[PDB]
């Protein structure tokens, strides 16, 4: 339910041109409800998300290429 | 200066494998901890939102169910205090048939709060006295919490509504259908005579068609096949024999003595003629169905086929007795034809196939009979076992209703009311027993707490709302499980009702088990023996 | 061994059972004290049956001195710890 | 019984706990707590262990219910701040120039040990040693 | 499922998606391309045609009723009932307990 | 040692080692069994090898179920077993007194005193104590109130409060029911049957019999109002000839005739039973019940049920005597000459079922000389504990009835005997006065242990009791609720005189024999 | 996870979780007979577009926020940690230290050399007694007791 509410908020933000302030709606883990995290002061560097996305994509791509494993006995 | 010797006295005289525990810390607290662990193991199966548990015993037999008594039975419990709790649960099951999980939860809460009371400075005797006083007060209060009575047991709709609560805890998704089936089965049984027999309800589990295809049959179903050519009778005149369908023989020693050629030539002919005469004498009484409990000779089967007689063989004598009760016949010990009074009557006896199993059905068209059978369908043996356990719980609930017709509100409403009243009484009790009385009252909170935990809501505000409403004066308001948030509703109108006898006996047995566990001060366990079980238990 | 390991961080004192190694019955019956030494993968000491030369109630100092007789043992208290990229510092540049 | 053959008679919390070998890491944490208390102030070693045990028990009480540990931790930290405030509120000053008051303080400190049979002598010894070990050089005060 | 509040909507939609395993498995066993056949079947059933299924020989979809691919309704009724009962029984279980064996020999 | 020289694989203790070993074992037993004494004692839990739970408070049951392999422990166990078998009470006191006797004897022996002097002092003190016990006993007409008090002083020490309260009435009423004037009481006439379906407080007394089996024929009546009871020891089932009879026939008709004619022997006796039933009663109201020690085959069962007769087979052997004494018939080993005057009468016979086992109740007898005690409880260990408690209570009431006297309890008699022994000590010539003092101190263990279990301290409570007794002269015991001195006679705390005499005799004998043992050997291999 | 720690220092759990979820969904697609090459191309395109959308829309410029932005970022990073509740003071200490070790280089780029903040651990008083030294802290003592333990200038 919480993720559905968050997705609904973000969809309304992306569809309605006048609701660009709803992009900041995140999760308030204490109250278990969506909360405007930009006002609440929940921030993190952009580099964290960018690097994590790039590294996770590269790792998933690397693993996804393996379709045959040969394990030589020691 | 590097080893502690065993203290002189009892420590040195102890055997090699024995264990000795004495005092509060190493005996009472250990017992309370073990009982609390057992209660935690059984807790998550409480209430309608309880979860089934897959249990595999030492024989690889698989049990999936949320029935507390079954789970304890199929668990190799080794701690003796938990063993006492298990015996209390089994006694509750034998006496009433429902409330075992209540017994475990209440006993665990009582023992945990007793441990707290002992820790804060109280003594064992004071805690025991307080628990006894509070149990007496609860048993006094309980009759005042009765909300309504059954007031009718020959009706189908009312009985179904009454047993819906009993079989809602198990099989929460579909309880109306099972309620209707069990209500019909119980109403068919329980004649004008006030006595009701639990054994008279029979359950037949046939795989294949899902549990919604189950039904109730006014008769008996045997997973067997007819031994003769006849496979269907429309006006059955069953004659039941406990003796094998064969020419009887001397019990001392049989020896055919032949001295002339004539005797040798005529012996077999005479035997066959005698068997034919006996079978024809049986048939001349109109008995078109013959049931025997022993072997069937080839000659007897031949002559029964010649006279169009249906043969059904029952290996178990219990099945023979139940069939005799169902049809109304007498199990003749000889091969004599049945008299007009010893002859049973059934409205239809035929061979049928359900799923892939061949069965013999003794059907009564009337809406009566001494024995009724519930045929259970399903897609799994374990599922049908669970359905059978639910049916047993419903039948036991109906039996209790026949015994005592009073009912109390469920969903923790009765427990919350009892807790509030016992707390009020204890607040006015001077002395040190007030702490024990208040703790006994608080132990009742474990029922609504367990219900709220299993339903997926927070128990704290559920209990706070229950106290608020009960302070306002509504004694029939309990937990509402049809909600995503903590909420309460009046349950007298909702129909969730618990039997008065069930609560009474559950409280009594749980208190007795807790007190008995608390009374133990020293434990002396002998060295375990790997024997092949004691002879008495086989 | 416990005392010496406490006072010698470099050493890596370890113990084994005679049953897990599956040695000969003679070892299990008459060679219970066996202090093998591994310096670079080879023995520099093979002390077996040290009871006669050490006694039965020897202490840490006795074993330490006996081992130091043949030169087996190589020659402050922080608060808790000090250890915490390689960029250190710079100024203006 | 020391593993090397020694004998230890004590009722000190840290002295007892340092001689116990445990496998559960929580017990290791508790022993480290005892050592921390002993090294930092040298007293109240059993008291800190007992208090930690009691607080963890009353925390388990709530953990049995559906309360997240973070809420319990926040309540505990608020309680710790309030405890510090109250302890500073109910405190009283001491004139260190008064030898009798210092001797009485040391006495109340050592009433729980085996040396309490000779209390005046031990108190005088400790006070005199601490007084004459006191040093002040280059504007820095030390005891050591 | 598109006409209910939404908590049950996701689960009933998951059930409907799970019902698609049979044509997908048929295509996978036949060496087809399952995704394209499934898309064509979905588009056809949406726009009409109750009896359109996988045509193995032609590597396409076709009216199976007119292709005489007939099975009794009892088969699918019982299959759905038994599969649902098994799934519910498995989901309901939360804890598994295995007692130690006796007479291990 | 010399034995070790002759037999290398032998272990021997000599000189003071023997005394040390024996006294250590006795002190260990005393330390374990101290907590049992008194109504305030602590219940012990006993788990066997199979996992069975045994909850008890007896000294004898505990001693049997302690995992002990010590010779002195075996000796004390044998002494306690004899005490329990003869008198039925005093096992815990037996062990306590023996242990304290050995401890007090060692207190002087360790200072260079030979044990023979201590034994002589023990014998003199035992004689004086027996004389004082004869002097102090209270000879009373054993009415119902005194028996109730004795049953309370036993059961309350054995079980919980109101359970003991119920068991007191049950035991006293049963004993008074089976007791014949100026005749010894036969305790075998009180059947102890237990069922496992009710609370522990539902234990009651039935003025009749309860049998753990019922009618095997489903057509038999489940409730008979006015029953003629027939107690027989005649086999009503088919029995083969002793001399290997066998049958010989030549045709099917001959085989049928032989089959029909081979049952005539049993059918004749069944016919005799049926004829007697017809003659004695001609109305449907009166009922007939047949209780047979031997088996009854299905044919006889069917024949009897067709005549409305309830038949029970394979009855217990003692149930013959019990039914004869209760119902009032004559147990018959044959039906050669049976008459209506040999039939017992019962005012109500009904059959009760419980799970897989069935019970038969025979109540409303005219004046039953044999009654039954029905123990009800939810647990097997509860049933066992109640059975042990009622055994102790029955023994206590029987002893109180037999010996017309009774001794004040609560340790008052022990304090009085200790004072008397101390007063008599100067009369004893020689160094046996030390043995007399040790005997008095050992006798003083009972009030000490009672005060300790009650929660008070031994020394101050004991000196208070002794000061009160010296000042007033009354038999003041120990109040387990306050610790103050209290008159046992005025409150109803009674002890069996025979139990006390047996305690004195056995404890003195066993302590004297143990103290004189100077070597333990094991060289039988 | 090690590389994410080395190059960023935060989100070492989120990267692992995201990578595993991506792998699981990609395997599901492959089991649906989608060729892994197409899945890899789609993942590359999705990652590129996600980075572009983040850099275009979801970023917040800290110029108009101030030191409160740094305090909030430190508090957010210190949640889920042993010092999470004491963030109100720990974040102030962190920001003060980072601003203290600030230096500039060529091209006028303010570079902040973390790992120049010597972190010293010592059990004892509560976490609120953690000290932010306005200088440097050494885990060393004077070589001999003769020397003074305090020098002013
Ligand atoms: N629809 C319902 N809403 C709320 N509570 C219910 C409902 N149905 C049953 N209960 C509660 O569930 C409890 C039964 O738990 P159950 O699993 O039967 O344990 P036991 O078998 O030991 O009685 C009853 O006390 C009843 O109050
Ligand atoms: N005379 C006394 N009366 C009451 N309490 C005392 C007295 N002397 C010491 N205490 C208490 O005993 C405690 C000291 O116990 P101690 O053995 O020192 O354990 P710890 O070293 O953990 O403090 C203190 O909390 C103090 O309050
Ligand atoms: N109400 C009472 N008040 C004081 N003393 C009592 C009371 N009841 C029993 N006693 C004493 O406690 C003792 C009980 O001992 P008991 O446990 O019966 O040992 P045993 O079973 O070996 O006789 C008796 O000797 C009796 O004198
Ligand atoms: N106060 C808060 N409210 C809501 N979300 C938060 C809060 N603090 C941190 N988060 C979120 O929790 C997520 C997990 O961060 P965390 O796991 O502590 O970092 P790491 O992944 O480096 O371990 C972060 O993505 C962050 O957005
Ligand atoms: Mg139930
Ligand atoms: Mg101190
Ligand atoms: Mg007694
Ligand atoms: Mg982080």
């Amino acid at each position: 339910d919480l993720v559905a509410k968050l997705r609904a908020f973000h969809n309304e933000a992306q569809v309605n041109p006048e609701r660009k302030n709803l992009k900041w709606i995140g999760l308030d883990l204490s109250n278990g409800k969506p909360r405007d995290n930009k006002q609440a002061g929940v921030f993190e560097p952009t580099i964290v998300k960018v690097k994590s996305l790039k590294f996770a994509t590269e790792a998933a791509i690397t693993i996804l290429r393996i379709d045959d494993l040969i394990k030589l006995h020691p | 200066a590097l080893h502690v010797p065993k203290a002189p006295g009892f420590a040195q005289m102890l055997k090699e494998g024995a264990k000795h525990f004495s005092g509060l810390e190493e005996a009472v607290y250990r017992n309370i901890q073990a009982c609390k662990e057992l209660a935690q193991t059984t807790r998550t199966a409480y209430g309608p939102n309880g979860m089934n548990k897959m249990v595999i015993n030492h024989l690889e037999k698989l049990f999936v169910t949320n029935d507390a008594a079954t789970i304890l039975r199929e668990l190799e419990v080794q701690h003796p205090a938990a063993k006492m709790i298990v015996m209390a649960s089994h006694m509750q099951e034998q006496e009433v048939g429902d409330g075992t999980n209540f017994v475990l939860v209440f006993a665990g809460a009582l023992l945990e709060l007793a441990e707290e009371l002992l820790r804060i400075g109280l003594s064992v005797s004071e805690v025991i006295e307080g628990y006894e006083i509070a149990c007496r007060k609860a048993h006094e209060i309980l009759p005042n919490l009765v909300c309504c009575s059954a007031k009718n047991l020959r009706d189908i709709d009312e009985v179904s509504s009454l047993l819906r609560t009993s079989i809602m805890s198990k099989q929460y998704g579909n309880e109306v259908f099972l309620a209707k089936l069990i209500a019909q089965a119980c109403v068919s049984i329980f004649p004008d005579s006030g006595h009701f027999n639990v054994d008279n309800i029979r359950v037949c589990k046939i795989l294949g068609s899902g549990i919604s295809s189950s039904s109730v049959l006014h008769g008996m179903v045997f997973k067997k096949e007819t031994e003769g050519d006849v496979t269907s009778v429309k006006d059955a005149k069953i004659a039941v024999y406990s003796c094998p369908f064969d020419g009887m023989i001397t019990e001392t020693k049989g020896t055919v003595l032949i001295k002339t050629a004539e005797e040798l030539m005529n012996f077999s002919k005479g035997e066959e003629n005698l068997m034919d005469a006996q079978v024809k004498a049986i048939a001349d009484t109109g008995a078109n169905v013959v049931v025997t409990g022993g072997k069937v000779a080839d000659m007897a089967l031949h002559y029964a086929n010649k006279y169009n007689i249906m043969l059904v063989r029952l290996n178990s004598k219990w099945d023979l007795r139940r069939l005799c009760k169902t049809v109304g016949a007498t199990a003749l010990p000889r091969l004599t034809p049945p008299v007009l009074e010893e002859m049973g009557h059934c409205d239809s006896v035929y061979l049928s196939e359900v799923g892939d199993t061949q069965v013999v059905v003794f059907k009564h068209e009337k809406e009566d009979g001494a024995i009724s059978t519930i045929v259970l369908r399903g897609s799994t043996d374990n599922l049908m076992d669970d359905i059978e356990r639910a049916v047993d719980d419903g039948v036991n609930t109906f039996k209790v209703l026949t015994r005592d017709k009073r009912l109390v509100p469920g969903g923790g409403a009765t427990e919350i009311e009892l807790a509030k009243q016992i707390t009020s009484y204890g607040e006015t009790c001077p002395g040190l027993e007030q702490y024990a009385i208040k703790k006994f009252a608080e132990a009742f909170e474990a029922i609504p707490r367990a219900l709220a935990e299993n339903s997926g809501v927070k128990a704290n505000e559920v209990i706070s709302k229950l106290y608020a409403v009960h302070q306002e004066g509504n004694k029939n308001v309990g937990l509402d499980i049809e909600a995503e948030v903590p909420a309460v509703k009046d349950m007298l109108e909702a129909g969730i009702l618990d039997t008065y006898l069930g609560k009474y006996w559950a409280i009594k047995l749980a208190t007795n088990a807790a007190v008995t566990v608390l009374r133990v001060d020293q434990i002396i366990m002998a060295k375990p023996a790997g024997g092949p079980k004691p002879p008495s238990g086989k | 061994m416990i005392c010496l390991a406490a006072e010698y961080p470099a050493v890596k004192f370890c113990k084994v059972k005679s049953s897990v190694i599956g040695a000969s019955s003679q070892f299990t019956r008459n060679a219970l004290p066996a202090l093998l030494i591994y310096k670079g993968g080879e023995l520099i000491g093979n002390f077996v049956r040290v009871t006669d030369q050490l006694g039965d109630d020897f202490f840490a100092v006795d074993l330490e001195a006996f081992l130091q007789e043949f030169g087996l043992l190589p020659e402050v208290l922080t608060s808790v710890r000090n250890s915490a990229s390689e960029d250190s510092d710079l100024e203006i540049d | 019984l020391d593993p090397m053959g020694g004998i230890v008679m004590t009722n000190d919390g840290n002295a007892i706990l340092r001689e116990i070998q445990v496998q559960h890491p929580a017990a290791k944490s508790m022993i480290e707590i005892s050592r921390t208390q002993d090294e930092e102030v040298g007293d109240g070693t059993t008291s800190v262990i007992i208090l930690a045990g009691e607080m963890l028990s009353v925390a388990e009480h709530f953990l049995e219910q559906q309360m997240h540990p973070t809420v319990v931790i926040s309540a505990y930290r608020k309680a710790l701040d309030d405890m510090i405030s109250t302890l500073k509120k109910i405190s009283i000053p001491v004139d260190i120039s008064d030898s009798d008051m210092m001797l009485n303080i040391i006495n109340s400190s050592i009433t729980t040990k085996a040396i309490s049979r000779w209390s005046s002598l031990a108190c005088n010894i400790a006070l005199d040693a601490v007084k004459m070990v006191q040093f002040e050089e280059n504007g820095r005060k030390e005891i050591d | 499922s598109r006409t209910i509040p939404g908590k049950q909507q996701l689960l009933i939609g998951a059930y409907a998606k799970a019902l698609e395993i049979i044509p997908r498995q048929l295509c996978d066993n036949a060496g087809f391309d399952a995704t394209n056949i499934l898309n064509k079947l979905r588009a056809r059933h949406a726009q009409g045609g109750t009896w359109y299924g996988v045509d193995i020989n032609n590597e396409d979809i076709a009216d199976n009723f007119e292709a005489f691919v007939w099975e009794p309704a009892m088969v699918r009724i019982n299959a759905l009932t038994a599969a649902s009962e098994a799934a519910c029984l498995i989901v309901s279980v939360d804890e598994t307990i295995k007692n130690p064996r006796s007479t291990v020999d | 040692a010399a034995v070790k020289t002759l037999n290398p694989k032998a272990e021997v203790a000599r000189a003071q080692a023997a005394l040390a070993v024996n006294i250590s074992a006795a002190r260990g037993l005393q330390d374990v069994l101290r907590t049992n004494l008194g109504p305030k004692g602590t219940m012990k839990m006993l788990v066997s090898g199979a996992g069975d739970i045994k909850l008890t408070k007896d000294g004898n049951v505990l001693l049997h179920e302690m995992q002990i392999q010590h010779p002195t422990a075996s000796l004390i166990a044998k002494v306690a077993t004899a005490q329990d078998d003869i008198t039925g009470d005093g096992t815990t006191s037996n062990v306590l007194i023996i242990g304290e006797l050995l401890k007090q004897a060692d207190l002087y022996i360790s200072e260079g005193l030979h044990p023979r002097i201590i034994t002589e002092g023990f014998e003199a003190a035992k004689e004086k104590a027996l004389q004082f016990l004869e002097e102090v006993k209270v000879s009373r007409e054993m009415d119902r109130e005194t028996l109730i008090d004795v049953a309370r002083t036993s059961l309350r020490t054995k079980v919980h409060a109101e359970l003991a309260d119920v068991l007191t009435e049950a035991v006293v009423d049963s004993i008074l029911a089976i007791k014949k004037q100026d005749e010894p009481i036969d305790l075998f006439m009180i059947e102890i049957m237990e069922m496992k379906h009710k609370s522990e407080t539902d234990t009651s007394l039935i003025r009749g019999l309860v049998l753990d089996h019922g009618a095997r024929h489903p057509d038999m009546k489940k409730r008979v109002e006015d029953a003629y009871i027939l107690t027989c020891n005649v086999s009503l089932e088919y029995e083969k000839t002793e001399v290997n009879s066998g049958f010989f026939y030549k045709s099917a008709e001959e085989r049928e005739k032989l089959v029909k004619a081979e049952r005539k022997f049993i059918e004749d006796r069944v016919k005799k039973i049926i004829e007697l039933k017809r003659k004695v009663c001609g109305d449907s109201d009166k009922g007939f019940v047949v209780i047979n020690q031997k088996g009854i085959d299905p044919f006889s069962l069917d024949a009897l049920s067709k005549e409305g007769i309830v038949a029970l087979r394979r009855a217990k052997r003692r149930n013959m005597e019990r039914l004869t004494l209760a119902c009032g018939g004559v147990a018959l080993n044959s039906f050669d000459d049976l008459s209506p005057d040999c039939l017992g009468h019962a005012g109500l016979v009904y059959e009760y079922t419980l799970g897989e086992e069935k019970f038969t109740f025979i109540e409303k007898c005219n004046n039953p000389r044999s009654v039954t005690l029905l123990i009800k409880g939810p647990n097997k260990h509860t049933l066992t504990q109640i059975k042990d408690a009622v055994r102790d209570g029955l023994r206590a009431v029987k002893n109180a009835i037999d010996d017309g006297c009774v001794v004040p309890g609560a340790g008052a008699v022990e304090v009085a005997m200790a004072e008397a022994l101390i007063k008599h000590k100067p009369s004893v010539k020689g160094r046996a006065q030390l043995g007399v003092q040790a005997f008095a101190d050992a006798l003083l263990i009972i009030p000490k242990v009672l005060a300790q279990n009650s929660g008070f301290d031994l020394q101050e409570t004991l000196v208070k009791i002794q000061a009160e007794h010296s000042e007033s002269g009354q038999l003041v015991g120990v109040d387990l609720n306050t610790g103050e001195p209290m008159v046992a006679a005025e409150v109803g705390v009674w002890d069996n005189y025979c139990v006390k005499k047996q305690l004195l005799h056995s404890c003195t004998v066993i302590a004297t024999n143990i103290l004189l043992v100077d070597e333990i050997m094991r060289a039988g291999m | 996870a090690d590389l994410q720690d080395k190059e960023v220092g935060d989100g070492t759990t989120s990267v692992v979780i995201i990578a595993a979820e991506l792998l699981k969904n990609a395997d599901e697609l492959v089991k649906q007979k989608i060729h892994p090459t197409s899945v890899i191309s789609g993942y590359r395109l999705a990652c590129k577009e996600a980075v572009r959308y983040i850099n275009e829309n979801l970023i917040v410029n800290t110029d108009e926020l101030g030191r409160d932005c740094l305090i909030n970022a430190a508090k957010t990073s210190m949640s889920s940690k042993i010092i999470g509740i004491n963030g109100d003071f720990f974040a102030n200490m962190v920001v003060d230290a980072v601003l203290a070790i600030k230096y500039t280089d060529i091209r006028g780029q303010p570079r902040y050399p973390v790992n120049s903040v010597n972190i010293l651990k010592a059990h004892g008083r509560s976490q609120m007694e953690s000290m932010l030294i306005s200088g440097y802290a050494l885990n060393c003592v004077v070589g001999s007791q003769g020397m003074p333990k305090r020098i002013v200038n």
